């Protein structure tokens, strides 16, 4: 059925009359006079009239000879068990040349709210891939742990690093990774393209791409497409899913473009007022379900505008993201990779992950001593520069000799080295070479003698 | 019935015609799916409906049926030990009928179980006139709490037939005469959620609530029916503090309300609440607790109506004569729910985007709580003490939510994450925290104890304020320039904030300190500082009075772990101090 | 009066009534619902046969088809009478207490009328509040608009209650009265006032208008105009010295923005309405003396400064309509100073009119400037002591430092239930000046030192 009753074409929006049965937020299809076809959705429906927003804009659309088709279904995603290994774009269609994937069903991408009764707690450690994460800031299956970054920092290499070195200790090929690219350039897009395939980690992951020069509506659907596929594999096929999103600042930027163009009152910093409520609909899609196998876990990557946490984009996530992973530019332009500062970056769920079986007993106590030896070693370097090397005592001198040495080996472990969890604790004791017996009082002393 | 027809669906706004009989603020089922909404405005027959759930799939032509009632809650037996969702929908019953893990849209179901048989024991006699709030009988809903079935509001007359037996919440158990005719009333009743319950008169809240926590009950107390705000930043351990106030409080009922809380945080409260044991009975704390839980991604109007649901339920238990305590965590997320609904209605922005009526909504909430006299011919008394957790904007208390809250509340417990990092628990700052009840609690404390308690907390607070002044002096001139007399003020404040203020919530002897033991603990430390100052006045220095009384001061640290059954040791420490220090 | 059953639209607190005639602006209405509930209202706009009304209690539960609107034909009025003294009323003047309802001598609009500039008389006589910080350094004068600036949680309700108990005129042939107007306060503060006013017998000299915080926003705005109408009646028609005390004035401004946001009006500074300066001036200018009349109206508006900021719009605009301010600081309240009145930033523009011989003793202005200058150097030396220790303070710097300590604990801190007469306040000021050597007292004339200085 084709409708030719286009009355108004004002900017991105479009008015259609002489319709019936149309529902709210229903996906439509526009046939132009030149044969080219564009897709949109209904923003509002009044009586027989309806307002629709075209995704690719309305540039060069003759209202008279054009046609409109109402698809009778909201924005859905065709899910299937064999999505692993295929690259999709923001709308959920195949990006590169692959066989026609026949879905099992179509699910609403807006998701369903989990009953807090059926929501299980997260209590299982997962491979964090980099000694800085496996110890200072551990991550649990079903945890919203973001990585704050900045423009120019090597966060895209860190994002691709976790794509390989993250797995479940008990893996029966069920563990998968859902990597969602949000508004990245072609060079950054091709970086994830060549990395995932040439490393052999693309057949274990479902990646949704989104060109930087793409309709801003697709950047809004890109996370909801990834989280819908993440909930399908975990809650209907019983799989452990790790969700990666880059970049979330481009998502909020695209959401501000849509809000400003849809004639709405902005909030602070020019970003929309319902930005926090909209982000909560994406980060609450992670966690475990009571009485179910598998879980969905998210690691959102976002660049901080002007590297200031008072900005609403890093702050509003703080209201819904348990902890943070701070990437500082001061550690950049150096050999440290990944540049990670363990002073502001915290994790609130390291207790449930640290325990018998999933981790070992010494992992917790060594972490607390490492964090104390680091802050005392860095405090000794700042004091020796200002107050001179004469004011520092013999204990304060040997303390800073390891803040720098640890940053070259503990923080800097290489962007491609796996550095498996077993290798992270063993060299953990190698890190405190001249730490005095008095300084190990905070940790249990039997653990030091046992190891 | 009259069923309207939708004519426009624009986001959360749905307009339907042929709704002339309907009234403002009435709930209604929208569309074929049956989603619930609220009529906000009405222009002739056409009415604008504010849906609560998502409208993806609703269109013109679908029917709309008015429920004929505003947002109300069912009040009767079977409400205790339940998990609600802000609009009083049992999530456990929801999961049994829907048979799914996720919350389903368009699902309506009664709150209380209309099939469970309850035994009604009639205490009223036939032929006795009754008024609104009069008790006709009781039902043992739990082993701890008796459910007083009372006459609903707006019913006056004499009862003709009333008998005891086993009935459900829909079976008519009593008939009262009215001017219209005979009126059969069940043991359950509804009440609007945005309208307070009528009372005889509200009273001044003067009875201090025994919280058990030494830092609160001594310096910053809260009376029965009073209000109190809590920041609760990260790592401050507000989760452990809320449980201590929920277990060792002399209130009869606890109503925990979660207004738009994080899901991971919410599932913690769901798990760790049926684990709390009752101090006296020993049963689960859910036998005296009505819980309400809302996830952050849940419908916005449910997160706004959550704070109004718990306070309405608490008023029902308050009318029965019980002392109720409602815990609101986190009231900041509820303020962000209003900021979302205000934007959905295109309202004028107020401070930081919050609506201009944010203060009036907060005032309406805390003004409904308090020690009042319930309706009836016996003038029974109930109270609703309000404890709220205000999530700041990263720790800064300049948020409009905290400032508008503190203008109507009289108690503020300042949780400091810096004290949590210093192993000081409960991490409550003793300078920024305050309580406008200490002057009134001081009168009550001096009466029942028959001691001079108001002047002890005043001096103990003074040497903590003098500690703050001497702290910056020590950090400025050092430790060689401070006075000898002022050294004792720092040594008794160290002996106060450690031997008294520090309280372990997991130690079976220290988790609760009786009102009598707080006085004995406060006196020993204060008398130690008063006997040392008078001794210092004549030929005394610190190298001989502090290193010669190490056996006595070490004893004060273990005084907090003394058994509450005897408590004979602490009273013997007072006379023991004056004996050892006089020999010097 | 006839009932109108034509309600076309119900949009929020507003309501559209059609097919009416003879309806005036701002007149009161009564709404009868299907249930029979009665709800007051006010006409906000009327054109042709249509009429727009705003309901006070709200709009919940109203069916347009089966409801009616009654037009009373009069605006908001107050039944003034001489029997109102000793009675507690609500926001609009209904008997809040359980007492016999008064027989109104007349009905007056709450807006009132503007005072003729040539008929207004200058302030002359001095009002003894019994508080040393307000009788000596910042004197109160008949017809002056002297407000009190406080913070959230500061003891400004005890201060307002104390002044209402201790305020008096030192003349025999006069009738003194207090019009206490509670504006959007909580029940616990409202219970404190009503209980204290009956505990000390001050209710026998007061007319109280108690408006709660959960009361409708309209009653919060009408509460000052209601009380000020009864104030002008007792002073200008019954010839009484009327002292008006308003609390809280910040709640009044919070009610204006809440109303202005519902009216879709454009906000001014900090979202407050652009007409906040004028709406406040409508209230604060309803005071002063009138030629030929013995009565007078004096206003002490209490307001809480948001964020303890003086540059905030509410405290700033009030300073442009009032003749000074009385600042309450938390630092003094932290040291138990009651009342915590910081005399350094407080001021009375008309203090010179009620001082000197005949209104006070001859040493009022002299000791005022000496105490003010001595307390300045005292707190200057105290602040200078924290920066560079107590070693850098000179002999006089340590003397003034001890002066500032005793000036707070013995002079300002008097207690909320201590009514110092004006002679006790002056004699006490000379006792504190005895700490300083006679050489420091440069402003006080040598003849005054030989007469009063101990």
């Amino acid at each position: 059925k084709e409708y030719r009753t286009i009355k108004e074409v004002v900017g991105p929006l479009m008015a259609v009359e002489k319709v019936s049965g149309v529902k709210y937020e229903e996906l439509i299809e526009v046939r132009m006079q030149n044969g080219e076809i564009r897709r949109g959705q209904v923003l509002e429906v009044q009586e027989d009239k309806a307002m629709v927003q075209i995704f690719e804009g309305t540039s060069g659309i003759n209202y008279k000879n054009s046609s409109v088709r109402f698809l009778g279904h909201p924005l859905q995603l065709g899910v299937s068990e064999d999505m692993i290994g295929r690259v999709f774009d923001g709308l959920g269609r195949p990006k590169d040349n692959g066989p026609e994937i026949l879905p099992e069903k179509y699910l609403d991408i807006n998701g369903e709210v989990i009953n807090p009764i059926a929501r299980d707690y997260p209590d299982e450690f997962i491979q964090t891939g980099i000694s800085a994460i496996d110890h200072l800031n551990t991550l649990v299956r079903g945890q919203k742990l973001p990585v704050f970054s900045g423009s120019g920092l090597p966060h895209k290499e860190l994002a691709a690093q976790i794509a390989r070195q993250a797995t479940v200790l008990d893996s029966s090929d069920d563990f998968a990774v859902v990597f969602a690219a949000i508004g990245i350039t072609f060079e950054e897009a091709e970086f994830f393209m060549e990395d995932f395939r040439q490393t052999g980690a693309i057949d274990r992951s479902v990646m949704f791409m989104n060109l930087a020069n793409d309709p801003a509506i697709e950047r809004i659907a890109t996370p909801r497409m990834a989280l819908t596929a993440a909930e399908y594999l975990a809650y209907e096929k019983g799989m452990h899913v790790l969700v990666i999103m880059t970049d979330m600042t481009n998502y909020a930027e695209a959401l501000r473009e849509i809000s400003a163009a849809r004639r709405e009152v902005p909030g602070r910093r020019g970003y929309p007022g319902y930005l926090y409520t909209n982000l909560a609909t994406l980060f609450e899609r992670a966690g475990r379900i009571r009485g179910l196998k598998g879980s969905v876990t998210q690691i959102p990557i976002l660049t901080m505008p002007e590297d200031d946490k008072t900005h609403p984009i890093p702050d509003l996530t703080g209201y819904i993201t348990e902890g943070q992973i701070i990437l500082t530019r001061e550690l950049y332009k150096s050999g440290i990779q990944p540049p990670i500062d363990v002073l502001p970056s915290l994790s609130r769920l390291k207790d449930k992950g640290t325990g018998a079986g999933k981790t070992r007993e010494d992992h917790a106590a060594t972490m607390n001593q490492l964090f104390a030896a680091y802050a005392q070693g860095k405090q000794a370097k700042e004091l020796a520069v200002v107050l001179g090397e004469s004011a520092l005592s013999d204990i304060d001198k040997i303390y800073a000799k390891f803040a720098e040495r640890f940053e070259n080996e503990y923080v800097n472990q290489g962007f491609y080295t796996n550095r498996t969890i077993t290798e992270t604790l063993d060299l953990g004791w190698e890190l405190l070479a001249m730490l005095p017996r008095t300084e190990l009082k905070r940790i249990k002393d039997d653990l030091l003698d046992k190891y | 019935m009259q069923i309207g027809k939708i004519i426009k669906v624009s986001g959360p706004l749905v307009m339907a015609e042929n709704m002339s009989e309907a009234s403002i603020q009435d709930m209604c089922l929208v569309g074929d799916l049956g989603v619930i909404g609220e009529i906000i405005e009405m222009r002739q027959d056409v009415a604008s409906i504010q849906v609560y759930e998502e409208t993806s799939g609703i269109g013109p032509g679908e029917p709309v049926r008015s429920t004929g009632e505003a947002l109300s809650v069912e009040l009767g037996p079977g409400i205790i030990s339940q998990m609600f969702d802000g609009i009083q929908r049992p999530l456990d019953t929801f999961m049994e009928v829907t048979q799914s893990n996720f919350l389903g849209r368009g699902v309506q179901l009664p709150a209380l179980d209309h099939e469970k048989q309850w035994w009604f024991e009639a205490t009223i006699e036939e032929g006795t006139e009754v008024s609104a709030g009069d008790i006709i009988g009781y039902v043992d809903e739990t082993k701890i709490i008796q459910h007083k079935i009372m006459v609903p509001n707006g019913i006056k007359g004499t009862v003709q037939k009333i008998e005891s037996g086993s009935f459900t919440i829909d079976d008519p158990i009593c008939v009262i005469e009215t001017e219209q005719g005979l009126k059969e009333l069940t043991m359950m009743q509804k009440w609007p959620v945005r309208r307070g319950r009528p009372i005889k008169q509200k009273l001044n809240p003067d009875v201090p609530m025994i919280t058990g926590q030494r830092v609160i009950d001594t310096f910053f107390p809260v009376t029965k029916g009073g209000a109190a705000a809590v920041p609760g930043p990260f790592g401050a351990g507000k989760t452990v503090v809320q449980h201590q106030i929920a277990k060792w409080s002399d209130v009869d009922l606890v109503v925990y309300v979660g207004c738009g809380e994080r899901g991971n945080e919410m599932t913690d409260v769901v798990n760790e609440f049926p684990e709390l044991i009752d101090p006296n009975t020993g049963e689960s704390l859910m036998e005296r607790t009505v819980l309400i839980a809302n996830t952050s991604n849940m419908p916005v109007a449910a997160r706004e109506a959550s704070i109004y649901t718990g306070i309405t339920i608490a008023e029902y238990f308050r009318d029965m004569g019980y002392d109720v305590a409602i815990m609101a965590d986190s009231t900041s997320r509820w303020a962000e729910a209003l900021r979302e609904m205000s934007g959905r209605l295109e309202e004028m922005p107020g401070d930081e985007g919050y609506p201009a009526y944010l203060g009036s909504r907060l005032a309406e909430y805390y003004e409904r709580s308090g020690r009042v006299i319930a309706l009836g011919s016996d003038q029974r008394e109930g109270s609703i003490t309000a404890i709220s957790a205000v999530s700041p904007s990263g720790g800064d208390i300049s948020e409009p939510v905290t400032q508008n809250t503190l203008r109507v509340v009289k108690v503020f417990w300042g949780l400091d994450s810096s004290l949590a990092q210093k192993r000081h628990f409960p991490s409550i700052n003793w300078i920024q925290s305050y309580s406008l009840y200490s002057t009134e609690v001081g009168r009550y404390m001096d009466q029942i104890l028959q001691q001079d308690w108001s002047d002890m907390v005043t001096e103990g607070m003074r040497i903590l304020q003098e500690e703050e002044q001497l702290n910056e002096i020590v950090r400025l001139v050092g430790i060689d320039s401070l006075s000898d007399n002022d050294r004792l003020t720092l040594e008794v404040a160290k002996s106060i904030r450690e031997d008294y203020l520090q309280q372990n919530a997991f130690d079976d002897v220290d988790t609760f300190t009786s009102r009598e033991k707080q006085f004995n603990m406060l006196k020993v430390i204060l008398t130690f500082g008063k006997e040392a100052r008078k001794a210092l006045s004549l030929g005394a220095y610190f190298n001989e009075i502090m290193e010669g009384t190490v056996a006595v001061r070490e004893r004060i640290s273990r005084s907090k772990y003394i058994p509450e059954e005897e408590l004979a040791k602490i009273s013997s420490i007072n006379e023991e101090i004056k004996e050892t220090i006089q020999l010097i």
